[PDB]
């Protein structure tokens, strides 16, 4: 269906040419029909997958233009920001975008909530966790626009280590 | 969405404007009604106005003498540990201050995490009746707690470590005791074996951190026995292994003090009590209970689920008025923000997924 | 890397095996060595009382090690101290804020319930 030159992928991302020829093979893999895409069926049939509480997020976020499905170009830039040559601020760009869901460059109150509660289940009640959203937003929020830019973000995690959070050791 | 949980009330976004702060009936004062709710709404003031307030206490409290004498009618209040949300309903219950005279005797902060709004609203309160409203020490009021507990930390999250120097500059300026109605002792703690007239606590200097020995230390840290009252060994005073610090004191030290001294009891508070309160053996000269515990900290730490109470002493009746607790917000630990919090499972998580995915 | 003191023993025939859901209350505090007789619990930096009870899969790694491990050592009902290393919890990163690095924790913990079946 579609073409792609090698090389560019490689040399827009944090990968070599060893590595994104690796990258392909695992492609391969999870691409069980060969249809050429990943679709979201073929990312929530491994258990791994569909039993992490951030299978939807991962799953959007590695789905660049919203398409409905992951190409091989999305499939490594989604990787390379995990690369242990890739620097800081595109790991936290990648942890921003695990909370804005609807892709816009801001956190709003009920993406914050959201995102928090796939992870929290019942740990928290509603009223809890909304109350530490709010708090959360009241803290970050420097210039009062009621949600949270990345500039915004990254100020409030500076003593989080993101980039050792963001990292996979091996490719 | 842009909420999810829409019939969560939001807090307070914004501090303050100057022109909100003081108040429109006297523009030398802050404005209380708009303060109450503005810290019930977990608001922030601005590091100028919270350090206008707690300075202008400080110079009221600085003028005041170590003992305070006061008559009644009057509420007395023990600890409040910062519980903001039950200070609110303390208020409801103990009489408005704008027509109710009060003492409160110590240990506002910690624990709690609304103990800066706690001493901001007593102080603001301070400020509007110097002359109804009385503050004393308790054991908290001090930099070495405020530091191993959770004011320290609550002050620099909220404010900054300059509103938190603050606080311990005005926690010296507080007064250690009060004759409340020529008639009773009142005191965060307890007595001490250097306790012999009201005239050992005119001679302290207060304006400095308690030591960790001293009859400025017992008066903050003392305890009752256990066997209160049913005493087999005659001492007057015994280390105090519970505190680590300080004496407890016996029923016969508290009975030849009160009659050296010519008053009833002593008022206290420093012990948490499940009723809220707690009277201890009368004397044989007046009848009155020889010390009563007061505890204003309902269901203390989120832990206890006690009752807290105060005392209404009006006609001479000593009116005990308990309360419950009040739903107060939810904090992380350390108020922690939610993405320090979520972050490093976040990591995990995804790893997690991008691992199944390469291998 | 971890130790657990039995307080109060569980019904000593249900115990979470991996991959149950278990829910527990607990308090957890700094390590203390100059509190024998409080278990060496120091400063608590959490605890269930002040939020609601805490649930997790247990025996899957997606709680610390020292967790992880103890867990499926108790019965429901069971209360207990659980001591653990820094190696078993937080290691040298420690958790920003919260806990410090190389930091040995202890908590009480009170096994509440495993799957559907309560204490
Ligand atoms: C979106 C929210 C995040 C999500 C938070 C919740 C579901 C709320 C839940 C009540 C946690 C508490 O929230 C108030 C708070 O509990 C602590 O105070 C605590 O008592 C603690 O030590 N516990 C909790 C009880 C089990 C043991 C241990 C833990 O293993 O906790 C786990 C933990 C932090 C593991 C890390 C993960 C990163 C790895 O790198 C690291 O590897 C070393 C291990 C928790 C349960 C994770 O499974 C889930 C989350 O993290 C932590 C000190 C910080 C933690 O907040 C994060
Ligand atoms: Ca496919
Ligand atoms: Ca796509
Ligand atoms: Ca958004
Ligand atoms: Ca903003
Ligand atoms: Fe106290
Ligand atoms: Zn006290």
């Amino acid at each position: 269906m579609s073409s792609q030159v090698l090389n560019d992928i490689v040399s827009g991302s944090n990968f070599d040419h060893e590595e994104v020829d690796r990258l392909w093979k695992r492609f391969m893999k999870l691409d069980r029909d060969k249809s050429g895409t990943i679709e979201r069926d073929e990312f929530l049939s491994l258990p791994q997958v569909s039993s992490n509480p951030l299978s939807t997020r991962m799953i959007a976020i590695f789905d660049e233009d919203g398409g409905g499905d992951v190409d091989f170009q999305e499939f490594v830039s989604g990787l390379s920001a995990f690369s242990s040559k890739g620097n800081k601020e595109e790991k936290l760009r990648f942890a921003f975008k695990v909370y804005d869901i609807d892709r816009d460059g801001f956190i709003s109150n009920g993406e914050l909530f959201i995102v928090l509660k796939m992870m929290v289940g019942s740990n928290l009640k509603d009223m809890q966790l909304q109350q530490i959203v709010d708090k959360t937003i009241m803290e970050a929020d420097l210039d009062g626009d009621g949600r949270i830019s990345f500039e915004e973000f990254t100020r409030m995690v500076e003593n989080t280590d993101v980039s050792m959070s963001m990292t996979l050791d091996q490719f | 969405l842009e909420r999810v949980c829409k019939e969560v009330q939001a807090p307070a976004f914004h501090t303050p404007t100057n022109e909100q702060f003081w108040s429109p009936v006297d523009p030398s004062k802050p404005n209380l009604a708009f303060l109450k709710q503005h810290f019930y709404r977990e608001g922030r003031l601005t590091e100028d106005q919270a350090l206008w307030i707690i300075q202008a206490g400080t110079e009221l409290l600085r003028a005041e003498p170590n003992l305070l004498e006061m008559d009644a009618p009057i509420t007395v209040c023990g600890d409040v540990h910062g519980q903001y949300y039950d200070l609110m309903k303390l208020f409801e219950v103990g009489g408005d201050p704008a027509e109710t005279r009060y003492l409160f005797l110590g240990d506002y902060v910690d624990r709690g995490y609304f103990s800066i709004e706690c001493v901001l609203y007593l102080w603001a309160l301070k400020i509007w009746y110097p002359n109804t409203l009385w503050l004393l020490r308790g054991n908290h009021e001090c930099r070495h707690l405020t530091d191993y507990f959770t004011f320290k930390l609550e002050c620099k999250h909220k404010y900054s470590e300059k509103v938190y120097d603050a606080c311990m500059e005005s926690f010296c300026a507080l007064p250690l005791a009060a004759i409340m109605n020529k008639q009773f002792l009142c005191i965060h703690g307890g007595l001490s074996p250097e306790l012999h007239t009201l005239e050992d606590i005119k001679s302290i200097d207060r304006f400095r951190e308690p030591p960790t020995h001293g009859l400025m230390c017992d008066i903050l840290w003392a305890d009752p026995l256990e066997d209160f009252g049913t005493e087999k060994t005659g001492e007057y005073f015994v280390h105090n292994n519970v505190r680590g610090c300080s004496f407890f004191f016996s029923y016969p030290a508290a009975c030849a003090f009160l009659e050296k001294n010519n008053l009833l009891s002593i008022i206290r508070a420093h012990e948490a009590q499940d009723a809220g309160y707690r009277m201890y053996q009368k004397t044989r000269t007046t009848g009155f209970p020889s010390v009563m515990t007061i505890f204003s900290a309902p269901n203390y730490l989120d832990v206890y689920n006690n009752k807290a109470a105060v005392l209404k002493y009006e006609n001479n009746v000593m009116n005990i008025r308990q309360f419950n607790c009040t739903p107060h917000p939810y904090w992380l630990p350390n108020f922690m923000d939610v993405f320090t919090w979520s972050l490093p499972f976040v990591g995990e998580k995804i790893t997690d997924m991008l691992i199944a995915i390469l291998n | 890397g971890v130790t657990k003191k039995i307080l109060k023993e569980g019904n000593g025939v249900d115990k979470p095996v991996k991959g149950d859901d278990i829910v527990m209350n607990y308090r957890g505090c700094l390590y203390d060595s100059s509190k024998p007789s409080e278990h060496f619990m120091g400063r608590k930096f959490d605890s269930t009382e002040e939020r609601g009870e805490f649930k997790t899969k247990i025996g899957i790694g997606v709680v610390i090690r020292g967790w992880d491990e103890a867990v499926l050592q108790m019965s429901l009902g069971e209360k207990s101290i659980l001591t653990i290393t820094d190696d078993y919890a937080y290691g040298a990163r420690g958790f920003p804020g919260l806990i410090p690095p190389h930091a040995t924790l202890v908590f009480e913990v009170e096994l509440k319930g495993i799957n559907s079946k309560r204490a």
